[PDB]
């Protein structure tokens, strides 16, 4: 095959500069699993035990014995195909836009497959990244002409039935009214037998300036720590910041057993294998990914907004 | 199948796709073996 | 109605009080040597599981409806849709689980009967009890169907008031 | 007790074969059937060997006690002192075996009612009488009986 | 065996996936010791030993020396044998249930033996966990509907001749009169000699949220744990929190010389030989554990409750 | 004897259920070796 | 004889023709019954038929 694609070789030789996605610092190793599809649903089975008396005491003879019932629950999952193309040379045409140090028209911004390739790659797992953070397609700062998407898609902020909270536009600048809905917030969080678990901070970089400030010789973010480590069974709390966000919090488990992302094993940018040529130099590619798969239990996610008007 | 495999040759775009995908989930796997907190 | 009941955007949230649900395990103590039977039932009259069933023989086949105590042949334990066929406890063996009932402020240790319906209801409504029902838990209501944990240990020899 | 444990000094004589199974230790029934339904209930006082009715109420599970009547449920037949757990037989299942009764006034085809003790007493009805009463030990007497149900 | 029982097979293959118990973490690795004892009781001897008079002095000719003295104690420890039945699909029948990803009717909530056995499995562990941390068997939130225990059959949270401490309901929200309980509760502690060990703190929810609260830059954490400090010769303390207590604090010390657990080496879930068949594709199966072994010193257990009516 | 082995062919159920207990203890003597506090 | 137990093999093969006839019956009328009158069928399932109904 290597022999015949060369837009083949190209991709399998420069595969290893894209770099790697900011969204798995947000998931734990086990909390993350892929599926084979492309489009389409899938449905999961969760299989639960519960006892339905006190247990039997094994004493002489005895024929009736406490018994243990089983219960299933079924989530769908939607899963969807995006595709993006883009232009670049040909590969018989390199040698005549071979420059000192440098390939490609700087006139007419064109660029070598590979070079393309990687720059798109780089752009879309951007873009995935945004969508597994915000739940939503868009390609503009205030975050208006969303890509219609299909239901069962959400991200950590949109995913249904967590705990919101909302922060009132007159108290946008007093940490003290954000730490009290965060409390609220945190109190209704519901993590069940599962609590011994470490948990997960995002914030936008506003929140993240408030917080540094110092506590009405301690800061808001130590306090925020100790609350959540109260009820985390002590265990680890991390902090991150993402310019994605827009005055929003989020509060949440790195348990797999509560939040399981299961992406399609083609989520990542992958190359088709249809190319237009034509008798000019210039040919064209296409790249495809897959979106959805965030599962999360009820009341186990807290997302906070703090309305600006 | 993976492309971080010197020897590895792939016959088809379907084996290439395949070796791809799982090039992405062992580079997943060496992030978060490198990944410190 | 039906037992099972559909796909969920997301999943539903210790070890105790899991059991309340309405597919739950009928049998809150279990044994082998328990006769269990097989019955038609009546696809579009009344859903009887968890509920006191009757005999009806009709012209093709003996069918199980929704029953009093006085005309009492069993409990319905089960049922499976696909078939309609509903699983029935014959009265002559002892029970002790979970059955529907229509009051949703029951005590614990309460006389209890089973009214037209296939249904527990207090004993005190004046019809003259004849099977001996005693309730082991407090009614709880799942979110509309109420249930109850029961005992039921044959028939009463004189009835009561 | 059911075996009241005593270390003795001599060997009892046991070689007659008969009038040798009414005693209050024979615990279980004289014919008994694999399909015969037994639970295991925590029981209050000694109900061995007398009707049972069980008594519901830090709160805890119902148990068993001593009794009849209409509140009757089982008869206990086995009993655990170390668990303190008693084996009961209900209602709803034939039994066959030697009760506890009131008096000696119990005789041969006669129709019997567990009391308010749990003991057998002459006349619903519970049982019917298959021998004379027995005085194992001072007023403790064992009458054989076949329990049907109530009437 | 494993050619003739399949279920057998099933529990040998699958036994690895039961998580393990969560009150391993309540006891040092020294304090358990298993024991060979499925029902009964099972008697105890500790022995010791004590000076008569001060040491003879050896000097010239003596024969009248000093004498050393030994003491024996007897403690009697009840074990409980209690057994659960599940239902399951049969091994000849699961190939008529093998549906695509998954195995088993959800319309009719059976499952695999497998599957069935680690949820029953992992069910029964949650009940022995309570079991030992608190000393009560019980199914409903209420705590009621109790199994009635043997004697001898004591948790860590009822164990008698212990220190028990009281907080009024009126003071229920007065983090400085529950600290005063504990502090009197940490006085009337009596360790003797066994002083210098790692010490454990067991906190419900609502105490562990009390706890972070600032010391009325300092947190009610930080002093409990100084004065424990104080009394254990410095050595380490450990906060764990649960969700099977209810407004209690349980303070005791990780040594095996005051409190051991000898708990039966059948406690943890196993099968038992019998599995009921019949005619359809339905089998029962029967699980069995074991209850008890906890001992402890007199006076070693601080056990403060605060009342909340 | 523990099921851990690949080696161990156990005979009956009696010494299934003594490789269930020693698979249990060593399994304890594990987690606390691995728990760091 | 005297009291109609049979061993094993017989009373399967008799038990066996005994279905088959049941079998074909069923193939043939889409209706399972024992009786002549053809009274007291056994009620099945939807989208269950034979070659008469």
């Amino acid at each position: 095959l290597f022999d015949e694609n060369y837009y083949a070789k190209a991709v399998a030789n420069i595969i290893g500069e894209v770099k790697d996605p900011i969204m798995y610092k947000w998931f734990s190793p086990d909390q993350i699993e892929d599926v084979d599809l492309q489009m389409g649903y899938q449905k999961t089975v969760k299989w639960d035990a519960f006892l339905n008396a006190n247990p039997t005491t094994i004493a002489n003879e005895v024929n009736t014995i406490s018994t243990i019932g089983f219960s299933s629950e079924v989530v769908r999952l939607n899963y969807l195909k995006l595709q993006y193309k883009f232009r670049h040379l040909k590969q018989t045409s390199e040698k005549f836009y071979t420059s000192d140090s440098y390939i490609g028209d700087i006139n007419n911004n064109l660029l070598p497959f590979a070079q393309a390739y990687k720059l798109a790659s780089s752009e879309i797992i951007k873009l995935i990244n945004h969508f597994v953070l915000t739940g939503t397609v868009s390609i503009q700062k205030d975050g208006k002409n969303q890509k219609r998407l299909l239901p069962n898609m959400y991200g950590l902020l949109n995913m249904p039935e967590q705990i919101k909270e909302e922060v009132a536009s007159g108290d946008k600048d007093k940490m003290d009214k954000i730490f009290e809905k965060i409390e609220a917030g945190l109190s209704k969080l519901e993590l069940g037998d599962e609590f011994s678990t470490p948990m997960m901070v995002i914030v936008d970089p506003a929140t993240s300036l408030k917080l540094v400030k110092p506590y009405a010789c301690e800061k808001w973010e130590d306090v925020l720590i100790q609350t959540i480590k109260a009820i985390n069974n002590r265990e680890d709390v991390y902090i991150e910041t993402s310019n994605l966000l827009k005055h929003k919090i989020l509060i949440y488990p790195l348990n797999s057993e509560l939040i399981k992302f299961k992406p399609s094993k083609y989520m990542l940018p992958t190359p088709n294998e249809q190319v237009d040529k034509d008798s000019t130099d210039v040919a064209h590619s296409y790249i495809d990914f897959v979106l959805g798969g965030l599962l999360a239990t009820r009341k186990t996610i807290l997302q906070v907004n703090i309305k600006q008007s | 199948a993976s492309l971080l495999d010197s020897n590895f040759v792939p016959i088809n775009f379907t084996e290439f796709v395949q070796a791809i995908s799982n090039t992405y989930k062992q580079r997943r796997i060496q992030f978060y073996e490198n990944l410190k907190r | 109605y039906s037992k099972s009941m559909i796909e969920n955007k997301v999943f539903s949230s210790c070890f105790k009080s899991k059991n309340e649900r309405v597919d739950a395990y009928s049998f809150a103590c279990s044994s082998y040597t328990d006769k269990i039977e097989e019955y038609l039932y009546d696809p579009a009259n009344s859903f009887p599981y968890k509920r006191g069933v009757k005999l009806v023989p009709k012209e093709n086949s003996i069918y199980v409806e929704v029953g009093a105590d006085t005309d009492m042949y069993g409990i319905c334990v089960d049922v499976c849709e696909f078939s309609c066929t509903a699983y029935v406890l014959p009265i002559t063996n002892n029970f002790e689980g979970y059955l529907v009932t229509r009051n949703p402020s029951i005590k614990i240790g309460e006389i209890l009967d089973i009214n037209n319906n296939g249904v527990i209801i207090k004993a005190g409504g004046g019809p003259p009890t004849a099977i001996n029902i005693y309730a082991l838990s407090d009614s709880f209501t799942i979110n509309s169907i109420n249930l109850i944990k029961v005992a039921i240990f044959g028939n009463r020899g004189l009835e009561k008031t | 007790m059911k075996n009241p444990q005593h270390d003795a000094s001599l060997l009892s004589n046991s070689n007659e074969f008969r009038d040798k199974n009414v005693e209050f230790f024979a615990s279980g029934g004289t014919r008994t059937s694999k399909f015969d339904k037994l639970e295991n209930h925590p029981f209050l006082g000694y109900p061995y060997k007398r009707g049972v009715k069980r008594v519901i109420q830090s709160h805890y599970e119902p148990h068993v006690e001593a009794g009849g009547g209409e509140d009757l449920y089982g008869i206990c037949i086995d009993i655990d002192e170390f668990s303190k757990t008693a084996t009961i037989v209900p209602i709803t299942n034939n039994f066959e075996g030697y009760l506890v009764a009131k008096d000696s006034t119990v005789k041969v085809k006669d129709k019997l009612i567990f009391n308010k003790d749990g003991a057998l007493e002459k006349v619903t009805i519970n049982a019917t009488a298959l021998t004379d009463a027995k005085q194992i030990s001072n007023e403790v007497y064992l009458v054989k009986v076949a329990v049907f149900g109530n009437k």
